[PDB]
């Protein structure tokens, strides 16, 4: 994340981090709790993953030093794609990570739920982006887990500050004009929690972003609300 | 071309490890692809990568 500042502990419950053990343990994206048994992520963040066997969920993390040969995690049971999931930029960037048991729910770790379109009067004007992302292009993995506050920009006034692709309507983006502040590479997958009505909705997911906190570059996720019917059915046995 | 692009992560933000064949160390090297675009100097392994780009083995 970039411009962004430190999270506390239990802030965001539903964050996660998704570890690789290949070829070394490290994280490789963000992801969301929707489900004691479901992680909704992004679909490029297992790019050239053959097997949900590398893969390793860490909920209830602050700290990505935290993580140790002890410290317990859920394992992959299944990693469900979007299929007409091609390419990010074209848009359905989105996963479902199925784990192969059930999370107990703590103030360390909940579900965040998901966007509706019965929904009434929805704006969302309290937006925050979170990650162990870099904090500028060219960066590391950080430490504790960083929090943003990024205002979403209509998709028209998206569509062009991205001139070389076709913002769809199932993408939605934020950022400042100026820039500043926005995710950055580490944080796809990455949850985009806005505030509707004291309760938290999974508006969007990490996606990509031309550089990181450019001035007219806003970040792009993908827009929760236009698949939820697609999680609804994938989550369905 | 393939061997001689430089790495581009691309414009998706995720922490994937890849390869990319460096024509001033004549050899490939690691580099953080970020899931989406960049070009095909982009390969999974190092011995795919040399296999493709390396020097007669």
């Amino acid at each position: 994340i970039v411009g962004g500042t430190a999270s506390v502990r239990g802030e965001w419950p539903w964050q996660v981090t998704l570890h690789t053990t290949s070829p070394t343990q490290r994280h490789l994206c963000g992801g969301s709790i929707i489900g004691n048994q479901w992680i909704l992520t992004a679909a490029h963040c297992f790019y050239g993953v053959e097997s949900p066997k590398i893969l390793r969920v860490y909920s209830g993390i602050l700290n990505q030093a935290e993580i140790k040969e002890d410290t317990s995690f859920f394992g992959v049971q299944e990693i469900i794609i979007h299929d007409q999931y091609k390419m990010a930029e074209s848009g359905y960037d989105i996963a479902l990570l199925k784990l192969e048991t059930t999370v107990n729910y703590a103030d360390s770790q909940r579900p965040i739920s998901l966007p509706s379109k019965g929904d009434r009067n929805v704006i969302y004007t309290d937006c925050w982006v979170t990650g162990w992302g870099y904090r500028k292009l060219r960066d590391k993995i950080q430490n504790t887990l960083q929090k943003a506050k990024i205002p979403l920009v209509t998709n028209e006034e998206c569509q062009k500050r991205y001139r070389g692709h076709k913002i769809t309507h199932k993408m939605i983006c934020a950022g400042y004009r100026e820039g500043g502040k926005d995710a950055c590479k580490g944080d796809s997958g990455g949850p985009l929690s806005c505030k509707h009505n004291e309760v938290w909705h999974l508006v969007g997911i990490t996606s990509w972003g031309e550089g990181c906190a450019q001035r007219e570059r806003p970040g792009v996720y993908t827009n929760v609300v236009e698949y939820v019917d697609w999680i609804l059915e994938k989550t369905q046995a | 071309e393939v061997c001689s692009e430089q790495a581009e992560t691309g414009p998706c933000r995720a922490m994937i490890s890849r390869w990319y064949f460096d024509v001033t160390e004549g050899k490939c090297a690691p580099f953080f692809y970020g899931g989406c675009g960049g070009n095909r100097n982009n390969f999974d392994t190092e011995e795919y990568c040399m296999a493709v780009c390396g020097s007669a083995i």
